[PDB]
DNA sequence: ATCTTTCCTATTGCTTTAAAGGCAGAGGACTGTATTGATCAGTCCAAACTTCTTTCTGCATGTACATGGAAAACTGGCCAAGGCAAACACGTCCGGAATGATGGTATTTAAGAACAAACATTCCCTGGTATCAGCAAGTACAGTGCCCTGCTGACAGA
DNA sequence: TCTGTCAGCAGGGCACTGTACTTGCTGATACCAGGGAATGTTTGTTCTTAAATACCATCATTCCGGACGTGTTTGCCTTGGCCAGTTTTCCATGTACATGCAGAAAGAAGTTTGGACTGATCAATACAGTCCTCTGCCTTTAAAGCAATAGGAAAGAT
């Protein structure tokens, strides 16, 4: 039930595809750990605000509206999820 | 001898392929596990709507794609074509992150 | 000019379930910038109270501190079996931080990793690390403290990884030199011209840049012995 | 006698709801009072922007031999226009993708 | 019973049928358009509220909305939006 | 397939003060995407009406535009000596923009620099710049129009400097090529394999990316002659 | 009579004399402190208003302010501000 | 008869004005109603932030052997602290200057 | 009465001083015109917003409040004039 | 032989000088003229408070100083010490300006 | 190691900006009533979590090697440093006028209340767009073969 | 006996052919968008009241323009140092392409959790009138800071 090491679930081919969609032709070997760290920081920042919004409502389910509000609070508005 | 494309040809092909498409590029289940793991440090016994995880994945992938575009520009600035961690660091520093 | 810190009781005995009080008198006004620590033998101290009244995280309500200005006190209401330890008062209202003499009381996830004991001959230098994890490394200072059986706890200096700023106690100016490595989230303590009196246990502790925050988490302690 | 009701949207010549916009302005805690022409003006502006984006997205769909607008077409419409891209610069569109572009230095030879 | 949810779906659909009679729209695209409409409404309304507050007025009028449109929308978007709003308000007052 | 645009009053005569009505018909619905222009002899056309009702900047209220669908009309109320010019209706509701046949009437800061007249022999190629200033270069497309005494005004294509996207008329595909240089704020029009019929006057005009916007500011025009 | 202009100057000076009895402050520094107080007030109030609107509440209570403080202030700043606010409210309730 | 009026700032133990903050919340069009504890909480938070910045600025002035806090000292206080700089990262302090920092590559060999 | 070409009043020494405060050691010869263009764009945007705020107030004098509001609307909050 | 500092010495001295101080670096009168010149394109016969021009100069100088910091980082990224126009362009592009 | 230049430090004067003191009005506090938003206990079903089972498809590992990155060297030219003359920025002072603020009237317009009904949301159904699969058709990549140009050994002229 | 020139060989460059990938058409089908139907709740109409705002006059505060004088800053020119750009080489490190394993995905069922509606109710906040005292504007004093002068020490360049 306890989750410990799912950051490795963002696999090397997934990061390669993300870089390819960004126009990267060649990728250094050390890019993957840096990308995982960046993604972890971003997810922590967003999820902290989402959980704060959830707790203020005295709910135990993190709704998509909470995620949208958390993103919008950081200048990253997301259309398509009930905004 | 068997056919073999030279280095960089399949890279450009994949670039075109994944810039043409729109589907999510990270696998659903491991990303959901990561999202649940991160939230575990803020409150235990949390639950997530499927749309919540979908929104998180959309936002994260968009953020990473934009960051990799900036990283690629930074790498090209240094007369390189290989992106390196210093390129990501410079992009984030200029972005104010 | 350094603020001498005086703990009135040097030792005391008490039975289970009765109150005790430890007083800490400050030579000069510090404006409630006082903290209390509990150190069981052969272990690093743990914070009990910060800002002279506020309970630290995970500390039960049995502990209670009070006072402001120059007179402070610590009160334990129900003496548990494990309350036997040495209690110190730390003042951080002025640049050279000073600990109390210590009250030896007996009765009837943020983590800082430190290296193991090291034996060093006199005259050489030693570099002991303090690996940090479980929090934003650059958001907090790392504070170094020296403990000896004779002189007790003494504050050396700190390093702020956000901008590499440092401040040293005059007693350790030149002797000590702090550096940080943001890539590995590690802080290094450098000792040079080792002597007999440098044999001590050195602790690294996390402290926020906020003025009222105290040394909240401590490392295991690197025991240094000089032949 | 009592006149037959006529919706303010038709009176203003709009498709967007003037009454709903006025009620949202009143309920949103924007001001103590709301003028009569403010909801009409706001509904007109919102309808204009919606029509602009929808027509660009429809043209994008036609260029791709498609019959329905999908998020990709909205993304293509928005990011192929400097003014709309500036208006929606800090916005993410789900399932929108990115514009196809490869830096010239990366191409062969 | 369950709470009713309001959206701009029907009005967005009417505008789409005005500009593209034969083109349809997917559910996700309609959700994106609802999000866009809400976002622009919030931006314009907040800017108008700040304009009224700066000038110590208790009323948000069409002047505040016009100035908010001028501030927010860039370039020719602002001009065309102002033209449409003025036309709509003039027609509304005429009737 | 292309929308043929018909102006019924090929020519007309009037005196001062009286009213005039010029009608322009479309072969297909264009949904009010019509623009009216005034061209003095040996001068660039100027915009009068856009979106079939809106008055262009700086135009007096004497000019009135009306109509929707396929029937459109232009009206001038208080004629003056300044109103002696040729009037064209332009539709941009579909990809190939089509001008009207033209109507000759006789009565009894944004700037687009363009090069001067040029003489070229058949078979060569010519490159005519269009230097724009006074506005954000990337935010507006640059349209290209060819005017001849025989065929009148014809729309060639445009380039959008924001993304270098181009759209060419099917007639001028291959013959014409468009490129832009953001550093110099200039757009270049390339004509390959000049023929006798390619001798004409080529105007570059600014058009916003907005759908209802029209060609609002015109260059003076570059007259090209082929021996 | 001239219109009076309100500011936090006297309260900022009281806090300064509380923390640094000896040091003074310049007029420009005082103006910067007034701007800072107004800006943070606006941020917290707006966040609390949005929190109340999301949950369909008509009242901005101390919970809305506390959540806004948690969302806005970073790190230990937020927890110390929350401690101060809770202390103030607890003392006020006992009168 | 009415009892002696006691200012709510004193009742809460604060220095900042609880009454003025309550009036600004009521007149700010933030919500239809405002609770009694909201102005107390907000005043306490604002006073805490003010005190923190002022104490850091006073220490900075002391380090320069100056008696009065100027905008330079506020800049030094804010930008030498990660959390305050993150809070005020998008803020320009008039007459604040910048922190003295030189890239290591630029120093002489 | 009228003003024609004051962008050249931002002289090369001034740009060099600004670069020095920014930690620049060596400056290319083409930096100055680029800096002038960037400054002109920034000033144009800020002044347009400030003039819009002034016109809405039906005033003919641009006040420091208008400039502060214009800067704030662009995410460039300025302290020291908010009063 | 008259005394001369080698290139880069007075540059570092000036860096320290202008990072130590806080005064405005652009001359006030020509900047005021520039502000008035720009404003006349939006509304003729405008008037400016002195504090308005001071605020504009403060904002512009802070913006330019930050942009030059980003430009210097971009130049150093390319293993250079001279800042080129392309460095400013990259900084603005990554900033989203 | 020595000479030159810059910065930093320490008096003394004077300058100006911060700090103290006083008055009035407007705004904050006190008391009571109305009422309205919000709390608390039950219930239901929409949806989230948990487990199983194929079913692959994608990930992981390993091998060959092509080529991009990094170091070294070398030079031209582009920018830093300094000198001197002139420009014009800073200070300041006065005249004039354009503009902002205040006050009183009157004048338009928005809040509030009650009722009818008409518009919007949720359910249901269906059929046309879009997805998937197989087969040509076009495009472009990579390697090989034929033709071509410059360098070097042996011949011919001197 | 010495030196220039020609045929053979090394190195480049263009054209042809095999091959892999992506696109285009056709056919089948499946699933998502659009049209029709009942309810509820939200918008429109009418009247009254009052309050926010336009307009008009006046005063006075502040901004623009101009004028002069001093002296610091900018512009231009010269010299030369060192740095950006180019060329070469090498190697290590990413790319491309097998093959096999396993877990991600999807359908299904079962269990369970909790979000939201409903009703009762009750604690807190708006509103009103009154009293009073706290804060902003005006005025006057003095102490921190700026400027000028001189001396010492650190650092750059030789």
């Amino acid at each position: 039930k306890v989750l410990r090491d799912n950051i490795q679930g963002i696999t090397k081919p997934a990061i390669r595809r993300l870089a390819r969609r960004g126009g990267v032709k060649r990728i250094s070997g050390l890019i993957y750990e840096e990308t995982r760290g960046v993604l972890k920081v971003f997810l922590e920042n967003v999820i902290r605000d989402a959980v704060t919004y959830t707790e203020h409502a005295k709910r135990k389910t993190v709704t998509a509206m909470d995620v949208v509000y958390a993103l919008k609070r950081q200048g990253r508005t997301l259309y398509g999820f009930g905004g | 001898k068997p056919h073999r494309y030279r280095p960089g040809t399949v890279a450009l092909r994949e670039i075109r392929r994944y810039q043409k498409s729109t589907e999510l590029l990270i696998r659903k289940l491991p990303f959901q596990r990561l999202v649940r793991e991160i939230a575990q440090d803020f409150k235990t016994d949390l639950r997530f709507q499927s749309s919540a995880v979908m929104a998180l994945q959309e936002a994260c992938e968009a953020y990473l794609v934009g960051l990799f575009e900036d990283t690629n520009l930074c790498a090209i600035h240094a007369k390189r074509v290989t992106i390196m961690p210093k390129d990501i660091q410079l992009a984030r520093r200029i972005r104010g992150e | 000019m350094d603020i001498k810190m005086t703990q009135s009781p040097s030792s005391m005995h008490a039975s289970l379930g009765e109150r005790v009080t430890i007083t800490c008198k400050a030579s000069q006004d510090i404006r409630s910038y006082l903290s209390w620590y509990q150190q069981k033998p052969w272990k690093s101290p743990k914070t009990l109270i910060y800002y002279a009244t506020s309970l630290a995280d995970g500390v039960p309500s049995r502990f209670s501190g009070s006072g402001s200005g120059q007179d402070f006190s610590l009160t334990i209401n129900n003496l548990e079996s494990d309350d036997t330890a040495t209690y110190y008062c730390l003042q951080h209202g002025e640049s050279p931080y000073t600990f109390g003499s210590g009250t030896k009381l007996e009765i009837k996830e943020v983590q800082l990793q430190q290296s193991g004991p090291e034996l060093v001959e006199p005259g050489t230098s030693v570099k002991m690390p303090c690996k940090a994890s479980g929090y934003t490394f650059t958001s907090y200072t790392i504070q170094w403290v020296k403990q000896t059986p004779r002189q007790g706890l003494e504050w050396i200096g700190y390093i702020y990884p956000y901008n590499a700023g440092t401040k040293y106690n005059e007693k350790f100016k030149g002797k000590a030199t702090l550096t940080s490595d943001k890539s590995s989230s590690t802080v290094y303590m450098e000792l040079s011209s080792l002597t007999s009196e440098d044999s001590a246990v050195y602790y690294c502790a996390r402290k926020s840049s906020r003025l009222r925050s105290t040394l909240d988490y401590w490392g295991q302690g690197t025991s240094v012995t000089v032949s | 006698a009592r006149a037959k009701a006529k919706t303010r949207s038709s009176r203003a010549g709009l498709q967007f709801p003037v009454g709903r916009v006025h009620r949202l302005l009143r309920k949103g805690n924007y001001s103590e009072r709301v003028g009569a022409g403010a909801p009409v003006y706001l509904a007109a502006v919102l309808e204009y922007l919606t029509a602009e984006i929808l027509e660009l997205a429809g043209n994008a769909a036609r260029d791709n031999k498609k019959t329905r607008i999908i998020p990709r077409h909205l993304q293509l419409a928005i990011r192929n226009d400097e003014e709309l891209n500036k208006l929606l610069g800090r916005v993410t569109i789900a399932q929108g993708g990115v514009l196809p572009n490869i830096q010239a230095v990366l191409l062969p030879k | 019973k369950r709470s009713r949810k309001e959206s701009y779906s029907i009005y967005v659909y009417k505008v789409l049928k005005q500009v593209h009679p034969d083109t349809g729209i997917s559910s996700k695209a309609m959700g994106i358009m609802n999000s866009f409409v809400n976002d622009i409404f919030e931006r314009i309304a907040g800017e108008a509220s700040r304009l009224a507050h700066y000038n110590k007025r208790s009323t948000i009028t069409s002047r505040e909305i016009q100035t908010a449109v001028r501030l927010l929308l860039p370039g020719e978007l602002a001009k065309h939006a102002v033209s449409e709003g003025t036309k709509a308000v003039t027609k509304y007052t005429s009737a």
